[PDB]
């Protein structure tokens, strides 16, 4: 969830 | 009228601007105005119809979430109409006595409802100002809810159950026998809601409706293991929203059962998982104790309407695990838990109701002086601490024996078989009042002497001690 | 015992007498105000709601 | 056992079939209840259509819907669907749309009107238009069907009303 | 303009745009409805916001409103006997108003009645004087109980008293004070509003010293809590946290009680909206309603995730409130983890990076700046006086797992630990306190309060809880060998300890006797059991069969455990007859 939301969202 | 504003046509937007398909979620990237929690149209290439809820708006972007499922849908050829409300279910006192869809579609061949109204299945959280604390003490004939887990008219109770076990059953024998213990001067209603259940459960359910003449008064929104998963996250509120006409719109004192409750966890679980959200204990979302308890509080009782909302949700246990976010979060919401025990179930009993992990919240207030009886509180903690006690003595004896355990634990090792094997024993079709089920427990308390039934006051431990 | 099923076969043709009363009734009442139901559908459809959306300004 | 088992079942039996009954009936009567409402609506179609057959008193209505359909989509450029009976009549009307658009928009006049050559299906359509974005991706279903078949949704509870009155249990509304 | 307009929606967060020139925690009326939300992040011209209510049918483009504000209570008379919706409004006046049973979207409804005339009387300030922040410049007779509710200067007031108004009936609206401040006159009425997430300041943060003695014997002397002091119990979903936090409102010292219960049944705000009315107490001198001196800020589960965190800070500003009056106020937050679960689903719906169970990694930061709010201390202004404010937070762990983040970061912030045991609840042992791992920081300086009351309270405390441990770890072996293969020392010890739990730690909450344990009721009975202890322990260290003994003795552990049936109210000297004869009658 973290990686996605760092990789992603940021 | 209220009812004279309906007199509006309204059109709506056709979109066809569908930029993803991912499980549940279908994302529409052109929007003008995106409304949250509104309810939209998909016309499928092949021409079917299928209905979402928008759950996220950002600009011109749309998520919404197929109940029907998101197969067969493309980006080209599907388009997207907004309907510009949430969703609202028809509903009329003729719905007592009817079929539906998780989705609230008529299957038992008859027309669809003839509205009195279109209300929101979200509801609206009741005023605590405006709530009665419920106290009506119903007699549900089974003598382990009775006498040490009474329900009370308004409450909300499940049954934590898991799988192989007669849970579909102690609930069907409940709907049957529940009835006040004074009635005020009628029977329930009954809203039947079904989440993934197999077909024989709801045969089994429908037929035990049949065979009672409960049915005219039941409405059921069948919800099946072959319906669509997503579909199961409106069917307990559109059930919800039906029992709530009935209990306040229509005054109707109703019993509304939430079935495999559990099986909507994983309904939840899914679509926050295709979201890609943050997830909870087990992957379940993190919002899963807002989203059960807006489900679970939608019971009760209210100062001016004489009806109330008794619900009992079905709850299957993973591995009989109570730590299970499930029913770890349903205990923190719900005012108390029937507990169908495996062990009990295996050892032969029926009804299989562990009364130890069970507990009804509204009990200390629904029994005593004038209302069930005096020793009713008493009689009941009694028994809990005897039991405890006779697991414990049954524990010492399996790896010790009975030689090293004293002449009360041999008390407790009898207790223990008879509360069992005759109190907790009990055949379905059988209804035992809360006054011949306290008969039985004194019975089982005069096993021991006087001096050790310590958890019952000189007072009551004297005039029924002795009969 | 049995014999009952015979009973109940002839439960039939009794309420769907019964219901011919309320049957009538409906058609009564559709008779009656269905012109005014029409009546209030064309006007609804054919008046124009020509307004743009709260937020657009 | 078996004897009392089976008597049991026969009395489950007479009631099962005393139930089905009185299911079938309030079935029947909800029945006769929605397909008087079908007529109801079957006439309010037929009405519609010959309203619509009626140029001159179909002329204001077209417009007021085709204005209320752009107004909705708020764009610059639009597309109009419409009965092939209608495309002369919408050609003759282009500029007081446009004007109109602008005036109940308080945003400059519509900008270009396309009439398209793909007509509605005059079999199941009978009147209004279809006005689609300048891409023919977003679109507004204003027909007369169309608004018909919504409004039988939304005025339900307002039909029921007007034809049987008030419900006697229903004591609290909302 | 003041006007942004939503951009994004989603569950409790609602992101605006055109937001530029907004305050962090400003109110933000969004939509039509004028829903009412905190403006939680700026980022350029983007405000996110908590809506405080449901956001269904929050359209995008829907106007936001500044209000210029933070999230305030309302702070005056009116205040006790009412509950209010997590935000400062009134739940009576709401169905009052609405006309149904539910609590419209967006309505509007002043906290506190403004239209009861307060029977307002002048403190000791006169014009000319000069008053600043915390002064009590007169007091109002609000109910029986709270009979002097004292009238304060907003905490962030100064100036001269321009004019002061005299003795009378006056709403909530009408002028009370006008007093200048470098020549600008302000004017104060009967209340004021206060900012719920600032802390309300005070002279000088003291040490609390006094015991927060509830009815409860385990809670009382084996892990004591003071006035000032911040407990949380953590227990399973059906062990009693409560039924605890609900004895405690009723029977504790605290002058005032604010009951918060965020995120929990409604039906568990209207029993307490239903008994502490039909409850009193004589802590005035005569049986006054406990609901007089008790206010609620009811905050259900069905009710918006983002209020839950407006319930906790309303309740902490009530108590603060109090506390600068003079008053030894409770606040118990029924449940804390409901609260960190709304900040939970806020950071995850928000795009932050999520700490070890989803939580925000500011969780920690947060409980310790709510738990920091407890305490005693002198109030600011003058006439000189002294308030405390005790938290008891009841922790809802997932799975009853006491290792959760919430659990942890309370554990490491609270001085009292009442760790229920979900297995003592099954039994209805009750209260369910599992004696193991449960704590008491406070022992230390209560010392002082038991020399100058019960010098021996302390040393009976540290002799049962000797014993109570001894028993734990000796069961476990007679569970397995039998108690035929104990000595007669630990056979004794077993027994000791079974009567204990089950008549001196297990108090039924809901019946005449064990409703309430005074103090000295629970010394006399911990007295008795030790004593009992003691004896059996020298009849057996100097030659005896305890077997056998337990039978001889029979009826003097009968009275020993029937101690727990004696009616509180003979007060004191009555029930001390058992200084004889239960002391005397053996032993
Ligand atoms: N001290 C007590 N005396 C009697 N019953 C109690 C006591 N504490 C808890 N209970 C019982 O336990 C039930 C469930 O506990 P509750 O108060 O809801 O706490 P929690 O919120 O931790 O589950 C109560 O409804 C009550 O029946
Ligand atoms: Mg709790």
């Amino acid at each position: 969830v973290q990686e996605k939301k760092q990789n992603e969202t940021a | 009228k209220a009812v004279e504003q309906g007199f509006n046509v309204k059109p709506r937007l056709n979109y066809n601007t569908v930029s993803g398909v991912n499980g549940p979620l279908v994302i529409l990237e052109k929007v003008k105005f995106p409304r949250y929690n509104e309810i939209v149209n998909l016309t499928l290439p092949d021409g079917t119809v299928r209905q979402g809820q928008v759950l996220e708006i950002r600009g011109d972007r749309a998520i919404v979430q197929v109940f029907e499922g998101t197969s067969g849908i493309d980006v080209k050829k599907t388009t997207v109409e907004f309907t510009g409300e949430s969703l609202r279910i028809p509903v009329s006192e003729d719905m007592l006595g009817r079929i539906f869809d998780g989705s609230g579609r008529p299957i038992d061949n008859g027309p669809k409802v003839f509205a009195e109204d279109y209300l929101d299945i979200n509801g609206s959280p009741i005023n605590p100002y405006a709530r009665i604390y419920p106290e009506e003490m119903i007699s549900t004939g089974v003598s382990a809810i009775d006498t040490m887990n009474s329900i009370a008219r308004g409450q909300k109770i499940p049954i934590f159950s898991a799988s192989g076990l007669p849970h579909n059953e102690i609930a069907a024998q409940i709907c049957r026998q529940a009835g006040l213990v004074r009635p005020t001067k009628e029977n329930f209603s009954i809203v039947f809601a079904a989440m993934g259940v197999n077909l024989e459960t709801a045969r089994f359910f429908k037929q035990d409706f049949e065979e009672n003449g409960s049915l005219e008064r039941t409405s059921l929104f069948l919800n099946l293991a072959n319906d669509p998963t997503i579909e199961r996250i409106i069917t307990p509120r559109l059930a919800l929203t039906t029992a709530e006409y009935l209990a306040y719109q229509t005054e109707r004192h109703v019993l509304t059962i939430l079935t495999d409750m559990s099986s909507y966890a994983d309904a939840l679980r899914e679509v926050s998982a295709a979201r890609e959200e943050v997830p909870g204990r087990r992957g379940y979302p993190g919002y899963m104790y807002t989203d059960l308890s807006t489900i679970y509080e939608r019971a009760g009782r209210v100062e001016g309407r004489n009806g109330s909302i008794t619900q009992i949700p079905i709850l299957t246990m993973p591995n009989d695990d109570i730590t299970h976010p499930i029913p770890d979060l349903t205990g923190y919401i719900t005012e108390g838990q029937i507990f169908v025990d495996r062990q009990l179930h295996n050892k032969g009993i029926y009804p299989p109701i562990n009364v130890l992990p069970s507990l009804s919240r509204l009990m200390k207030s629904a029994i005593g002086e004038g209302m069930t009886r005096k020793d009713h509180g008493d009689v009941s903690n009694q028994l809990y601490a005897k039991y405890a006690i006779g697991k414990d003595a049954a524990a010492m004896k399996a790896v010790v024996g009975e030689e090293a355990l004293s002449i009360e634990d041999k008390l407790s090792l009898e207790f223990l078989e008879k509360f069992e094997k005759t109190f907790i024993t009990q055949g379905a079709y059988e209804d035992r009042t809360v006054f011949e089920s306290l008969d039985q427990a004194w019975s089982l308390l005069r096993i021991y002497p006087k001096e050790m039934l310590n958890r019952i006051s000189p007072k009551i431990l004297d005039e029924f001690y002795d009969r | 015992e049995q014999k009952n099923a015979g009973g109940v076969g002839e439960l039939e043709k009794k309420a769907e007498a019964g219901v011919q009363g309320e049957l009538a009734e409906i058609k009564k009442i559709a008779e009656k105000k269905k012109d005014d139901v029409v009546k209030i559908l064309i006007e609804t459809v054919i008046k124009p709601s020509a307004e743009v959306h709260i937020n657009a300004l | 056992g078996n004897f009392k088992s089976k008597l049991k079942k026969a009395m489950l039996s007479q009631q099962i079939t005393k139930s089905t009954i009185a299911n079938k009936m309030r079935l029947k009567v909800l029945s006769a209840r929605e397909q008087s409402l079908d007529g109801i609506f079957e006439e309010t179609k037929e009405k519609l259509s010959g309203i619509a057959n009626n140029r001159d008193e179909y002329k204001p209505i077209l417009q007021s819907l085709i204005v209320e359909a752009l107004l909705k989509l708020l764009e610059p450029k639009a597309i109009v669907k419409a009965l092939e009976r209608d495309v002369d009549l919408i050609e003759s009307m282009k500029d007081d749309i446009m004007r109109e658009y602008g005036e109940k928009a308080q945003r400059a006049p519509l900008e270009e009107i396309v009439i398209s050559n793909d007509y509605l299906n005059k079999d199941l359509v009978s009147g209004g238009v279809v006005v689609s974005n300048a891409s023919d991706k977003i679109e507004i279903n204003n027909t007369l069907e169309e608004r018909l078949k919504l409004l039988s949704e939304e005025a339900l509870p307002a039909i029921r009303l007007e034809l049987y009155g008030p419900s006697k249990t229903r004591k609290f509304f909302d | 303009s003041e006007y942004g307009a939503i951009y994004s929606v989603s569950g409790p967060v609602v992101i605006a745009e055109n937001m530029i020139g907004c305050a962090m925690y400003e109110l933000v009326k969004v939509g039509h409805d004028n829903l009412v939300g905190e403006v939680i992040r700026i980022d350029g011209d983007k405000a996110t916001i908590q809506v405080y209510e449901e956001t269904a049918g929050l359209t995008v483009g829907d106007p936001v409103l500044r209000t210029g504000k933070p999230l305030s209570v309302e702070l005056g008379p009116g205040l006790m006997e009412t509950i209010y919706d997590g935000i400062q409004r009134p739940l009576k006046a709401i169905k009052e108003e609405s006309q149904s049973i539910y609590i419209p979207r967006g309505i509007d409804t002043p906290a506190l009645d403004r239209t009861i005339k307060w029977q307002f009387t002048p403190g000791k300030f006169q014009v000319g004087d000069h008053i600043s922040g915390g002064d009590i410049y007169g007091s109002v007779f609000e109910n029986s109980l709270i009979s002097s509710h004292k009238i304060l200067l907003p905490p962030r007031s100064r100036g001269t008293i321009t004019w002061i108004a005299p003795a009378g009936e006056y709403t909530l609206d009408e002028k009370i004070l006008e007093v200048e401040f470098d020549g600008k006159k302000s004017d104060f009425t009967l209340y004021h509003t206060w900012p719920v997430r600032v802390p309300r300041p005070v002279t000088e943060k003291l040490s609390a010293d006094y015991p927060l003695l509830t009815g409860q014997r385990v809670l009382d002397a084996l892990f004591p809590c003071v006035q000032g002091g911040t407990t949380c119990i953590p227990g399973a979903f059906g062990c009693g946290k409560t039924v605890i936090s609900q004895s405690l409102s009723k029977y504790s010292n605290s002058d005032a009680i604010i009951y918060v219960g965020c995120g929990e049944r409604g039906n568990e705000m209207a029993e307490v909206l239903m008994e502490f009315p039909e409850l009193y107490t004589e802590m005035s001198g005569t049986k006054e309603p406990i609901m007089k001196r008790t206010t609620l800020v009811a905050n259900t589960s069905n009710m918006p995730v983002a209020a839950r965190e407006a319930s906790i800070y309303t309740g902490i500003t009530l108590a603060e409130y109090f506390r600068d009056q003079g008053k030894n106020v409770s606040m118990i937050a029924d449940s804390s983890s409901r609260w960190a679960e709304a900040l939970r689903e806020i950071s995850g719906r928000l795009g932050e990076m999520p700490a070890d169970q989803g939580f925000p990694a500011y969780l920690g930061a947060k409980l310790a700046s709510f738990y920091e709010r407890a305490g005693k201390a002198v109030a600011l202004g003058s006439p000189d006086r002294t308030g405390s404010v005790s938290i008891v937070a009841a922790v809802s762990p997932a799975g009853g797992d006491f290792s959760d983040p919430v659990t942890t970061a309370t554990l490491g912030i609270t001085q009292v630990f009442w760790g229920l045991d979900k297995k003592l609840a099954q039994r209805k042992h009750f209260p369910s306190i599992n004696t193991s791992v449960s704590y008491s920081k406070y022992t230390n300086v209560l010392n002082k309060f038991y020399d100058s009351n019960y010098p021996e309270f302390p040393v009976l405390r540290d002799r049962m809880k000797e014993i109570l441990s001894n028993a734990e770890e000796l069961e476990q072996v007679v569970q397995l060998v039998g108690k035929s293969a104990l000595s007669d020392s630990d056979k004794i010890t077993l027994d000791v300890a079974t009567l204990i739990k089950e008549d001196f730690l297990q108090q039924n909450g809901y019946s005449t006797y064990d409703a309430f344990c005074p103090i000295w009721k629970t010394f006399d009975m911990m007295r008795a059991f030790i004593s009992y202890h003691d004896e059996a322990q020298k009849a057996v260290a100097n030659g005896a069969n305890w077997s056998k003994l337990a039978d001889s003795t029979g009826d003097v552990k009968h009275a020993v455990s029937s101690s727990k049936f004696f009616e509180p109210s003979r007060g004191e000297k009555e029930v001390h007859g058992e200084f004889e004869k239960l002391l005397s009658t053996m032993q």
